[PDB]
């Protein structure tokens, strides 16, 4: 066989290969991963530094 | 060049996890060491913002403890996410060391990457028996107590060196002084150690499932397994949220939630659940310095591994024995953990000492045995004559 | 900086594999895949084909290992027993 | 007025079929105790049975069923 | 060990706080306080619990400010250093009945009553077993037990014999809402009393929860998809092999 | 229109992170909401406000 016949990738390929839509599809993947790790990420750092804050007997003695 | 190999920090930076190439072929297994790099931030994050409020005195630990769960915001999830998280570092570092020992990762060009990762196991088990040890429940004190008093077994200098551990002449206030300068200290030691275990993998490279070379073709670490780290990490997080939020006191003992009181004994003493198996190992042996001898033995028999492993292919991955007798040791290690949590009573002692055996006998007897005869059956299977 | 030992793994160029020849290798973007292609397939026929090589090996220690720790357990708890104290009192004395 | 429901549901699954011969169990234990008791000598037999053991099957029978329909009777 | 050794396993009641949503029945947490100070607070301390954790979880500002001042604690001493006495604050702590532990041991025949603001995380079994050893002592102890004097049979304590009498009698606390009180509905009500005393966190650790184990399934998933669109080029690679002409 | 919604959204990576750390502000926002009014429809007369109500009625 040549190396000029690429082989069969048609059970992998999609049919419609609209660049906008395939990369929209991707990237609001990536986009939503990215959101609610941003959240996550944001809800720790304010766990560790309102662990530094204050205290429960700190604040009943105010 | 570019500029993140064209400088002194981001060169190592793009070594070690941007342009590393990896074999192609590595499954699952092999992200258990970025979750134990992910498990140490953890664990030294979660332990410093607890001990901004611990103090360490005997008459103080206990409550101060109890401050961090009832007064500090927030301070239930430090402390149930420091101790859940020590034990699933316990559990992602024994498969860690159950893939190196399957895939044949301690074999000959990376024994001094194995012989790192004994001396890192060593240490976290000493950091997380001082740990435990700070928190001075009762299950807290008696098991300081026995693992201390193992040390009286040696004929000459026995009673000093227990004497000088103790600080004084009984688990009191040095010694949990003590016991927490040296559980904060000893995982720095373990980061310095883990920065050696990269480097000792550098050289040479992962293995991969196969056991062939995987010199062939090659993957750069960044954006395969990069995001291939990051499904295993989102699992782990998703697993280890489930244990903190709704199940937290489920791996502990609930003897460590009475304080610790030199007179009374809680009937049975046992240590966190991923000592158990070396404790059974501890207790099979009717006396007390073979004892200890046992149980250093049967965690520094990992190093007689690389020469006993007699086989010319890397892996139990085309052998049938080889996978058979590994799973016989696996569930041997889960066999002599559940031994070590029950009393000392008749089946038991005996189910222990056989247990215990099979666990020597494996690396010494088990492994070049079955190594030599699949050696000459993959040699008679195909060769005629 | 100085040279170090001989290590069985270079970097982009100079690996150390021996020399290719004849290997052609072709791969498509994944911006033009599908990704979860296949997977309903794949969830239940591969996972029986890797099910039914690779089970014997850890459910044959898993089932000795279970039934030795039953029948030790119902010893014990034979023995612990009112029934059962003659054969204790002759198996620790 | 109201009766304590644990023993109301402990004694209605103590008239049922098996639970009587559990109790049944129970109280040929209790005499064949009481007439060891009774017997010359008895405080030097060095162990000396108890009915413990049949006390504990009863009640783990009645834990099992007054467990999960209790807590609908209390408020 | 025996099975009289070990005590006898609580069975699985159906409370309402057993399940990943459920949350301690506040009511129930306040009937539970008010048989603790009736019946439990004679003999067992409740020294980790402030006055001020009660107020918005079992009552009102001022209710906890008037149970906190019928009480006297240790004042600073005065302008000519004698010591002074002081009604309670919200910052204060539950006072024990006892000053110390031989006061305890002498009042109680040698043993010790242990401070309940841990005990359901102290007892294997946990509300279970705090509500079937408060409702397990039996009418007369089986028959061949040899009790020592001064202590009761409880077969749900380990060894059986107790050193606590049984203390929950049918009416013998009336309730402020109209309950009937009897023995099972009072074990009820303490049980949940005490396991609130345990972990005091428990509703928002549980709601929590539900946050991150929402937000952590959808980040496994999503990660699955971008992993897999990642290593869709690596899956789908094909690899021919014309052998190469002999030179 | 795929085209104008990746040339708005898409195409520039300053407009993306915006929009990224944009919804994750009102994400977190009404996901806090949304599990806290769950929670408490759910343990409904349990609470401590339904039984300030109930010994206020
Ligand atoms: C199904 C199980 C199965 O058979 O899978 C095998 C199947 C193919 O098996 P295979 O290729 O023979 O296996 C090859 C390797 O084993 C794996 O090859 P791989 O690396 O290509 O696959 C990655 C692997 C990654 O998984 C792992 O490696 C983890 C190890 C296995 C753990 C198994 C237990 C997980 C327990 C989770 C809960 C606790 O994926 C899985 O195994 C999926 C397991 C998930 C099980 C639960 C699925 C529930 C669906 C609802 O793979 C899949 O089916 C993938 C399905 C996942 C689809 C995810 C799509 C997500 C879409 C977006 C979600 C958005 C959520 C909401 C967003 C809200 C926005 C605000
Ligand atoms: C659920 C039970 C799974 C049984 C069905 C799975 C298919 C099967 O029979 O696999 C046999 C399979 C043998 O397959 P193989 O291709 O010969 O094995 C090659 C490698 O071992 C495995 O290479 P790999 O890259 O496929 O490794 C991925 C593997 C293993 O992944 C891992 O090892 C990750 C381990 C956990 C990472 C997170 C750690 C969290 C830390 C706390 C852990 C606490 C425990 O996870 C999976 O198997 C995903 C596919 C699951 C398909 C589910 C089909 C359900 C029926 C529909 O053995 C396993 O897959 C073990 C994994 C099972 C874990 C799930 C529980
Ligand atoms: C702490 C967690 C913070 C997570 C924030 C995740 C995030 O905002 O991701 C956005 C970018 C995505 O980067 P990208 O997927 O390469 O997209 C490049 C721009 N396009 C191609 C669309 C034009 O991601 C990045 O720019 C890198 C973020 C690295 C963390
Ligand atoms: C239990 C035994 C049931 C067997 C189910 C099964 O084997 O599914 C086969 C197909 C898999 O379809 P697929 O995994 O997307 O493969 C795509 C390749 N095609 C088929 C287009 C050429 O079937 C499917 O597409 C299944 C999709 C629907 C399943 C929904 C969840 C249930
Ligand atoms: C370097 C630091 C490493 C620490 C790694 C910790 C993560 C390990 C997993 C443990 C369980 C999840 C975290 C529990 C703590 C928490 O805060 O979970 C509560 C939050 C929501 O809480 P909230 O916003 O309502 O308020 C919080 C209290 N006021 O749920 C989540 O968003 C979980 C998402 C976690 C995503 C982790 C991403 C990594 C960020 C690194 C910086
Ligand atoms: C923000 C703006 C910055 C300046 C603009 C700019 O980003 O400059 C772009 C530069 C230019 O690089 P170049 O190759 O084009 O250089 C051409 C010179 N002629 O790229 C970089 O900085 C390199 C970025 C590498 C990123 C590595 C990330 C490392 C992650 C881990 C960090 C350490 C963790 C340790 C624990
Ligand atoms: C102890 C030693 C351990 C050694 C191994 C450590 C390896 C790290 C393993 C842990 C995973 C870190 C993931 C970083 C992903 C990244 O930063 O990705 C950077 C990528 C680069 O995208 P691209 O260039 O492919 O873009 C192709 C077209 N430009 O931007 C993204 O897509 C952002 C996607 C959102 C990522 C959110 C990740 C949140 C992580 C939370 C947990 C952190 C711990
Ligand atoms: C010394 C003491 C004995 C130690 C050796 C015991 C090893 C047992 C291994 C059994 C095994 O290896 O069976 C593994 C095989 C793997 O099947 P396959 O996918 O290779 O089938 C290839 C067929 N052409 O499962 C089976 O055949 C199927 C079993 C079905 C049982 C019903
Ligand atoms: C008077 C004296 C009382 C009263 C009114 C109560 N308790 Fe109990 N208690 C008491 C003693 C002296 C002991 C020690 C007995 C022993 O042998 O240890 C106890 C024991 C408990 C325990 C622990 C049991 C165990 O360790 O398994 C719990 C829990 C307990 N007591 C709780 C309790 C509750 C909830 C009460 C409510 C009214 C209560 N006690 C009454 C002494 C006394
Ligand atoms: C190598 C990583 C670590 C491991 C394996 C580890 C292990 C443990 C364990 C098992 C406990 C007992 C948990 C319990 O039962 O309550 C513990 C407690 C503790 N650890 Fe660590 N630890 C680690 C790192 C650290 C570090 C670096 C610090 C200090 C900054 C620290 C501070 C503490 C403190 C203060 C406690 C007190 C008791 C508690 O709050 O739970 N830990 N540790
Ligand atoms: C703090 C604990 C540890 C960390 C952070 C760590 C880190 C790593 C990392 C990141 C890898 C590469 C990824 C992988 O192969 O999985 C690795 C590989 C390895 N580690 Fe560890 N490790 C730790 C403990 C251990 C232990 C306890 C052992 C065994 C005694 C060990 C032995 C190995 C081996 C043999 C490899 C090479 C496996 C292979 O690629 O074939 N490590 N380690």
């Amino acid at each position: 066989k040549s190396t000029y016949r690429t082989p069969n990738f048609d059970d992998v390929l999609k049919e419609n290969n609209d660049a906008d839509k395939g990369r929209s599809y991707a990237y609001f993947m990536v986009g939503a991963m990215g959101l609610l790790s941003s959240a996550g990420a944001k809800s720790t750092v304010e766990t560790f530094i309102s662990s530094m804050t204050a205290t429960a007997d700190v604040l009943a003695m105010a | 060049m570019a500029f993140r190999k064209s400088n002194v920090y981001l060169s190592l930076v793009n070594s070690y996890i941007i342009d590393s190439p990896q074999p192609s072929s590595i499954n699952y297994w092999w992200n258990m060491g970025s979750l134990l790099g992910l498990c140490l931030v953890i664990q030294i994050v979660t332990g410093i913002f607890m001990a901004m409020h611990y103090s360490s005195n005997i008459e103080l630990a206990f409550s101060s403890v109890e401050h961090i769960m009832r007064d500090v915001h927030n301070g239930y999830i430090l402390r149930y996410l420091h101790a859940n998280g020590a034990s699933f570092f316990f559990m992602v570092m024994f498969m860690h060391m159950a893939k190196g020992l399957y895939y044949g990762s301690y074999r000959s060009p990376r024994v001094t990457l194995w012989n790192v990762g004994v001396i890192i196991f060593i240490l976290t088990i000493a950091t997380a028996f001082l740990g435990y040890c700070c928190v001075y429940g009762q299950m807290s004190h008696w098991g300081a107590t026995v693992i201390t008093n193992l040390f009286s077994a040696i004929p000459f200098v026995g009673n000093d060196i227990v004497s000088w551990l103790w600080g004084g002449f009984s688990v009191s206030n040095p010694t949990i002084q003590r016991f927490f300068a040296l559980h904060y200290l000893v995982p720095f030691i373990i980061a310095a150690m883990v920065i050696m275990h990269l480097m000792a993998l550098h050289i040479h490279g992962s293995s991969n499932p196969l056991g062939i070379t995987g010199n062939l073709d090659r993957i750069p670490m960044h954006s395969y397994f990069i995001f291939k780290d990051l499904v295993t990490v989102f699992l782990f997080m998703l697993i280890l949220a489930l244990f903190v939020f709704y199940s937290p006191n489920t791996l502990g003992h609930p003897d460590n939630y009475i304080p610790g009181n030199p007179l009374v004994t809680p009937a049975s003493i046992v240590p966190e659940w991923y000592l158990l198996p070396f404790y059974a190992i501890l207790r099979s042996i009717p006396d007390k310095l073979l004892g200890v001898i046992t149980m250093f033995a049967a965690i520094l028999v990992l190093l007689v591994l690389p020469f006993t492993d007699r086989s010319v292919v890397r892996g139990n991955t085309f052998k049938v024995l080889s996978k058979f007798f590994f799973f016989i040791f696996v569930f041997n290690f889960v066999l002599l953990g559940q031994i070590g949590a029950c009393h000392v009573e008749v089946p038991y002692v005996l189910m222990g000492q056989i247990a215990t055996f099979i666990y020597f006998a494996y690396f010494l007897i088990i492994v070049p045995v079955i190594s030599t005869i699949e050696n000459v059956l993959f040699y008679i299977g195909r060769v005629n004559k | 900086g100085p040279p170090s030992g001989k290590t069985y793994m270079g970097w982009w160029g100079h690996m150390g594999g021996p020399k290719q020849k004849g290997i052609t290798s072709y791969a498509v973007s994944p911006y033009a895949q599908k990704p979860l292609q296949g997977i309903f397939h794949n969830a239940v026929f591969n996972s029986f084909r890797r099910f039914k090589s690779q089970f014997l090996y850890v459910l044959i220690p898993a089932g000795i290992y279970w039934y030795w720790w039953k029948n030790g357990n119902e010893y014990n708890e034979f023995l612990y027993s009112k029934a059962g104290r003659e054969e204790l009192e002759r198996v620790n004395v | 007025e109201v009766t304590d429901q644990l023993e109301d549901l402990r004694e209605h699954f103590k008239n049922t079929e098996e639970g009587k011969a559990l109790v049944h169990h129970y109280e040929e234990c209790a005499e064949r105790v009481k007439i060891q008791q009774q017997q010359p000598g008895y405080a030097d037999l060095e162990h000396k049975e108890d009915c413990v053991e049949e006390f504990f099957h009863l009640q783990h029978y009645l834990d099992t069923a007054t467990a999960p329909r209790l807590f609908d009777k209390l408020k | 060990m025996t099975a009289a050794e070990h005590g006898l396993h609580a069975p699985a009641y159906a409370w309402s706080h057993n399940g990943p949503f459920e949350t301690f029945d506040h009511a129930s947490i306040r009937r539970g306080y008010q048989v603790y100070r009736e019946v439990c607070a004679a003999c067992h301390s409740l020294d980790r619990v402030a006055w001020r954790t009660l107020v918005g979880v079992s009552h009102t500002n001022e209710e906890v400010r008037n149970m906190a001042e019928e009480f006297e604690y240790d004042d600073e001493p005065d302008e000519q250093g004698n010591p002074k006495k002081r009604p309670g604050k919200l910052s204060d702590y539950i006072p024990g009945p006892y000053p110390n532990e031989q006061a305890a041991r002498a009042a109680n025949q040698g043993a010790l009553p242990p401070d309940l603001s841990l005990i359901v995380k102290a007892r294997h079994g946990g509300c279970d077993y705090i509500f079937s050893l408060l409702t397990g002592y039996p009418d007369e102890p089986p028959a061949g037990v040899a009790l020592p004097p001064g202590s009761n049979y409880n077969p749900y304590f380990p060894g059986g014999s107790i050193a606590m009498a049984r203390v929950l009698f049918d009416d013998m606390v009336e309730y402020e809402d109209g309950t009937p009180a009897t023995t099972s509905q009072m074990a009820k009500d303490v049980t949940t009393f005490l396991n609130w005393c345990a972990e005091p966190e428990h509703d928002e650790r549980k709601r929590l929860g539900l946050k991150t184990v929402i937000i952590l399934s959808s980040l496994y998933l999503l990660s699955i998809w971008v992993k897999k669109f990642k290593w869709a080029g690596i899956k789908t690679r094909k690899f021919v092999f014309n052998p190469p002409k002999p030179r | 229109s795929f085209s104008s919604l990746y040339k708005t959204f898409f195409k520039r990576n300053a407009v993306f992170v915006g929009t990224i750390f944009a919804g994750a502000f009102v994400f977190q926002t009404v996901f806090d909401t949304a599990i806290t009014s769950w929670y408490e429809n759910h343990n409904k007369g349990k609470l401590w406000k339904d039984v300030k109500a109930r010994i206020a009625a």
